[PDB]
Order: structure tokens, then C-alpha cells, then sequence
């Protein structure tokens, strides 16, 4: 499983943190991968952090604007957005790795609404 | 007075030995149990080779299992480190020395606490994963090769399980894997080419190389080149001078024409290359012939010739 | 013209054993090992 | 930092008619994934190391290609193959994917 | 003609020390003890 | 290379006691080889195969 | 070759306990070695007699 929970309302100026439960399977041999899909476009890549590790390999242009974490023993990863604006608003998915061809599951998507 | 423009290139023995890149892993298990209760202590390490499933995790995601399972007469013994269980290490570069090896290890056990003493000394069990990078050299008849920590193998690097290659090592040891993919530290998170591996199974530690035919290795070298030569025939041999490099090659026979054998490697060299030296002469020379004539000197050289004649503009 | 067929290295680099690799690690390996066994601070 | 581009764009096909996409890259790639998102919906894995099937992609969708040209052909078009398909590379860092392709039915 | 006082072989073979004699046997023993120390089936 | 002539091992290795007096095992074995030596102009020493 | 000054060794070993605690001796002796050693033109390293 790869639930993310959704629904939040963003204040510009005020930091959001985006939560990815993972569980059924052992949280110390893949990768979280978050991509930001803008509605009517195609999908981005942000990043990838590697849990057992501290690998958080960012993007070219989104140093200043992303932050993952993860919680070894909560098994869960966390995306913290800095400083939001108003041209952000799109849907979050988080997405697992892996060189292995079984699987690579793609998360829900959260949606995220920011506005007055 | 009978003279002949053209062409030369001369080739030469190779001496160089064959090279190519290995990586090694192995696993290491130290035991300290005689610390002599009775004030020394005593201990004796041994090292495990690594099964197939631990090393498609560690050349690619850099993890290995810290517990080894062994097996004598029906009895097996399990051990872990710091007596811990069944859990996935990562693995993290090793300082060296400068222009060597690279190791690549885990971290070792997180205490030693004492125990008991008298006969039943304090006991106690670490873990290692280790992983090491170097070159392989083999000679002209591949019967051995030598990595560069100087561990000998009994069989030639050519060796696939159905060719004629020498195989003296143990028959159930060897066995070859079709598209493998391994990444470098460095790359974590790309996916590379398959390839061919080949592994082996030494007992105290694991070997593998990239396979590849026998066509990469060539027992010719190059030596020189000469544009300007000239041919002088004086009945019962051939004489190639040149005043650039102020040398003189004579051949024995006369006719020549002696097509290679086994040294085919040199046909995309030599077509490369007298193709190239034509065009910037082209202008007032046209090709005598179509085809690249090879002769053998009195001592070990072997010649191509591709004659030249002028325009008559 | 001064030639020579096979030069200093070439001669050099036709062994197959390396004595300057075998040596060099194996006294880097036992050094290693005894810091750990004597008291490496 | 490869750049994907996706030539075609709209198809406006009807059942009857092979259609193709090819993904063209700026560089040379090591392989390709091939991803198909219907509206409202994550995307799902189709094709993987340009000429493999994933699981419960039916026997349809295939595709192949080397080097910078690479494509993918299915057989019998049905109304529920009208979505978008998404290039992606994985041998550089960035994981950057592609335009897109739309698929209509008329 | 061509002519040559010491040939390769001759420069090679006049070496007391046999390396490659000292090492291929050296590691074959050692492999043979790791087999029966181990479970040699 | 070296030619070995050598006699079998023990039958078996029964255990014995354990702790202090852990379980003693005693083998003997016959060992022969053939090589060959080398020594050079002023005759000070030779060097055997296997490098003695 | 090498030439080498040492000191004497113990007078004795005499035999003490048994089983889990055995006869423990303890001796220490003092060495002296002189050698050469050589190294090479970008003088990354040297090596003495012996092999170190
Ligand atoms: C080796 O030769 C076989 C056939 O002789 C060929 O299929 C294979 O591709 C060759 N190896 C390489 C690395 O090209």
C-alpha cells in the first residue's frame, strides 16, 4: 500500500509538510520518489530520498523550494514546501523505485489548494 | 633500375599481457571467545564467500546482511552481529592508498562487552561485508590469470561453460549471468546496460568479470609508418628503403603475397589508415593496385605494401 | 635516426605479477590490523 | 539533463487504424518507460526497457527502438484506449519525461 | 643477416627465483586447507 | 608443476570432552614431493620450486 | 647481510596451573636491525631489506 492524504488549504508565507504512509513491504530497499503534476500539463520530477540513507538527490532548479525527510520507524516520508505561492497549486504523488522489475507502485496524489 | 613508389606499415610483436577489471566480495567473521579469564586475549578471524541473491543487492543498491550460515555434519551455526538478527547494513568507501584499490565496507560490531571467564572466556561475534575493485593480467596461452593482490585462477578470462578454453577450477563453481545490471557509488538511482557477467565461487571470496570473446585480445602491434618508400627488386628479394626513418627491409621471397592468417585484426587498422594517407596524395597519384599485399621480413616484421604509380597529367 | 623496438616500459609492464601491488597492500592490510588489536585512540 | 520530444499530439482516430507514437531525445538514452494516465487517475506502467510488458498489459501494447528513436504500436484500438502516454528516461539524474499524447475517437 | 646474442627466453629463464612457481603452489595449498577447514561435500 | 605421494588421513574424529578439556584430536600424515633447484656461478646457496 | 643485537631471553619457564587456567609464561626481548633501503625517482615511497 501507498496511501497520501489530501484536502489541505495553503497559506502563501507559511511552510506545508506532505505525508506518504508506506507499508507492506520492507521500507529499507527502495526509493521515494514525489512528482508534481500541474493540472492540464505534463508531470515533473522533484526528487528522491533513500530511506537506510540520507540520499535526497533534488532537482536542478528546486533547491529552494523542497525538503524530504523520512521516519525510519514510522516508516513515512514527508515533502516540506518553503515559502509556498500562488502558482503552485497541482497534485503530489509520491512514487517507489527500485531496480528490480516486480513493481514500482505510484502513490494516490494530494491536492494541494492555495489561495486568499 | 627498377623502382616502385607506395606505402608502408610495419607491424611488430606484442609483449603486453592482456588486462581487464575484476571485483571481489567476501564476508569476514572474527571471533575473540579466547579472552583467558584464567589477562590477553586471543582471537581467530575466518572469511565466507557471498551466494548469488547478496550480490545483486550489493552491486547495486549497497546493502548487505550482517548473518552467516554454515554448515558441518548436520550441524549448522548462525551468527550475527553484536549477536543481533537477521538485518540489512549498507555499505560505505574505505580510505586506501593512493592509485590502488577501492574497498568498499560496513561498519563493525557497535561493542564487545566482556563475559564470562575460566574456560568459558568471553565470547564474542562480528560481521564484515567487504568490497574490492582491481585488475586481472593473463598471457598469450590462457592458462591462469593473477589479480593485483595476488591471487591466482586457474582458467583462462575467455572461458563461457561450452568452449574449448582451459578449465581446470571445480565444475559446480562457475556459471554465467545475461543481462546483469551493476551501477557505480556514485550513480545510485540509474539504471545501466545489461551486460554478460561471469561469476566464481573461490571458497574464501567471490570473483566476477565482464565476459567477452576471444577477439578482444591480438598479438600484433603497430610500429611505424613510411609514405614515401621505395621498392627495389634485386632478383631474389625485395628491398623497402626509406630515408625518413633510414631503414631498409628485405624479405625473402619474392612473390609474397602471403595473406594473414590469424592476425586479422589489423584489416580495419591498415584499410583506415592507407585509405586516409590516398586521399591526401590522390592528386597526382592513382592506385597500382586494389589490394594489400603482406610480406615477412627476415627478422619478425610483417610489411603492407599498396603501390603507387604517378599521373601522366 | 634513433629507433628502439621495445622500450624501458614495455619490458617493464610484461610481468604478469605485480610486486610493487602485492606488497604495498599486504603492509597496508597488517598495519591496519594491528591498530585495531593494540589500542588505536 | 535530457529533453524528450513528443511529436505527435492529437489523434483523433477511429477503431480500424494502427496508430504510433514515437519519443524522440535530445541525447542518447540507455532505455524508455512508457506510462498511460487516464483523466482523474495515477498513471500506470505499460512498457518498460522498450520492448518488455508489464502486469495485465495485454498482449496489444508493445513497442522497440535504439539509440535516441524509440516508439510504441498496438493492434485493436478500443474506446477505453483513449488517454495520454508519457515518455520517461532513467539514465540521467533529472527524471524528466515527456509532451504527452492525446487520443481521440471520432 | 640476423643475429642475437640472448634471446627473451634466455634473460628470463636466468632468474633463480621463480615467481610463478612460489605463488601458483603457495595459493593451491591454501585453497585445499579452506576445503576441508569448511564443509568440503 | 610438483608431483605429491601421500598417505590417508584418520578414519574419523569422534568428540570428546568439552570446556576446559575440549575435545582432542591427533592426526598424522606422509607427505612427498618431487621439484627441482636452481643455483647460480659462484655456488653460495640453491632456491627450490616452491621457494625454500 | 643484516646484523642484528639482542638481548637475553628468560632464565626459566617453570610450569604452573592446568585445565582452564594452563601454565602462563610471559618474556620480552629487546631487538636491533640495520639494513638499506632504496627508492625512486618521484620518491613516493621506500622499502628496506626485509620487505617493509
Ligand atoms: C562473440 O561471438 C558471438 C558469435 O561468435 C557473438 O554473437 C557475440 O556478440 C560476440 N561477443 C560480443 C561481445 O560481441
Amino acid at each position: 500500500q501507498l496511501q497520501q492524504p489530501g484536502a489541505e488549504l495553503v497559506r502563501p508565507g507559511a511552510s506545508v509538510k506532505l505525508s506518504c504512509k508506506a507499508s507492506g513491504f520492507t521500507f529499507t530497499s527502495y526509493w521515494i520518489n514525489w512528482v508534481k503534476q500541474r493540472p492540464g500539463q505534463g508531470l515533473e520530477w522533484i526528487g528522491n530520498i533513500f530511506p537506510s540513507d540520507s540520499y535526497t538527490n533534488y532537482n536542478q532548479k528546486f533547491k529552494d523550494k523542497a525538503t524530504l525527510t523520512v521516519d525510519k520507524s514510522s516508516s513515512t516520508a514527508y515533502m516540506l514546501l518553503s515559502s509556498p505561492t500562488s502558482e503552485d497549486s497541482a497534485v503530489y504523488y509520491c512514487t517507489r523505485g527500485g531496480y528490480r522489475y516486480d513493481s514500482d507502485y505510484w502513490g494516490q496524489g494530494t491536492t494541494l489548494t492555495v489561495s486568499s | 633500375e627498377n623502382h616502385t613508389e607506395g606505402l608502408l606499415m610495419v607491424f611488430k610483436d606484442n609483449i603486453i599481457p592482456y588486462s581487464f577489471k575484476v571485483r571481489s566480495y567476501t564476508k569476514i567473521v572474527t571471533n575473540i571467545l579466547i579472552y583467558n579469564g584464567h589477562s590477553v586475549t586471543n582471537r581467530h578471524e575466518e572469511k565466507f564467500s557471498v551466494e548469488s541473491y547478496e550480490t545483486d543487492q550489493m552491486d547495486t543498491i549497497y546493502q548487505c546482511y550482517n548473518a552467516v550460515k554454515m554448515t558441518k555434519d548436520g550441524l549448522t551455526r548462525v551468527y550475527v552481529d553484536r549477536d543481533g538478527v537477521n538485518i540489512t547494513v549498507n555499505l560505505k568507501p574505505t580510505g586506501g592508498l593512493a592509485n590502488g584499490v577501492r574497498r568498499y565496507a560496513s561498519q563493525t560490531e557497535l561493542y564487545d562487552a566482556p563475559g564470562r571467564v575460566e574456560a568459558t572466556y568471553r565470547t564474542r561475534t562480528t560481521v564484515n561485508c567487504l568490497i574490492t575493485d582491481m585488475m586481472a593480467k593473463s598471457n598469450s596461452p590462457f592458462d591462469f590469470f593473477v589479480t593485483t593482490t595476488g591471487q591466482t585462477v586457474e582458467m583462462s578470462p575467455f572461458y563461457d561453460g561450452k568452449n574449448t578454453e582451459t578449465f581446470h577450477e571445480r565444475a559446480d563453481s562457475f556459471h554465467v549471468r545475461t543481462n546483469y545490471k551493476i551501477v557505480d557509488y556514485d550513480n545510485r538511482g540509474t539504471n545501466p546496460q545489461g551486460e554478460r557477467r561471469a561469476f566464481l565461487d573461490k571458497g574464501t571470496y567471490t570473483l566476477s568479470w565482464k565476459l567477452e570473446n576471444r577477439t578482444a585480445y591480438c598479438p600484433l602491434q603497430h610500429w611505424q609508418t613510411f609514405d614515401s618508400t621505395i621498392a627495389t627488386e634485386t632478383g631474389k628479394s625485395i628491398h623497402f628503403v626509406t630515408d625518413e626513418g633510414t631503414s631498409s627491409f628485405v624479405t625473402n621471397t619474392t612473390v609474397g603475397i602471403e595473406l594473414p592468417d590469424a592476425f586479422k585484426c589489423i584489416e580495419e587498422q591498415v584499410n583506415k589508415t592507407m585509405h586516409e594517407k590516398y586521399e591526401a596524395v590522390q592528386d597526382r597519384y592513382t592506385k597500382g593496385q586494389e589490394a594489400i599485399t603482406y610480406f615477412i621480413t627476415s627478422g619478425g616484421l610483417l610489411l603492407a605494401w599498396l603501390p603507387l604509380t604517378p599521373r601522366s597529367l | 635516426a634513433s629507433l628502439e623496438l621495445y622500450s624501458r616500459d614495455e619490458q617493464r609492464a610484461s610481468n604478469v605479477f605485480d610486486l610493487e601491488g602485492i606488497f604495498r597492500e599486504y603492509n597496508f592490510q597488517a598495519q591496519n590490523i594491528a591498530g585495531l588489536r593494540k589500542d588505536l585512540d | 539533463q535530457i529533453v524528450l520530444t513528443q511529436s505527435p499530439a492529437i489523434m483523433s482516430a477511429s477503431p480500424g487504424e494502427k496508430v504510433t507514437m514515437t519519443c524522440s531525445a535530445s541525447s542518447s538514452v540507455t532505455y524508455m518507460y512508457w506510462y498511460q494516465q487516464k483523466p482523474g487517475s495515477s498513471p500506470r506502467l505499460l512498457i518498460y526497457d522498450t520492448s518488455n510488458l508489464a502486469s495485465g498489459v495485454p498482449v496489444r501494447f508493445s513497442g522497440s527502438g535504439s539509440g535516441t528513436s524509440y516508439s510504441l504500436t498496438i493492434s485493436r484500438m478500443e474506446a477505453e484506449d483513449a488517454a495520454t502516454y508519457y515518455c520517461q528516461q532513467w539514465s540521467s539524474y533529472p527524471y524528466t519525461f515527456g509532451g504527452g499524447t492525446k487520443l481521440e475517437i471520432k
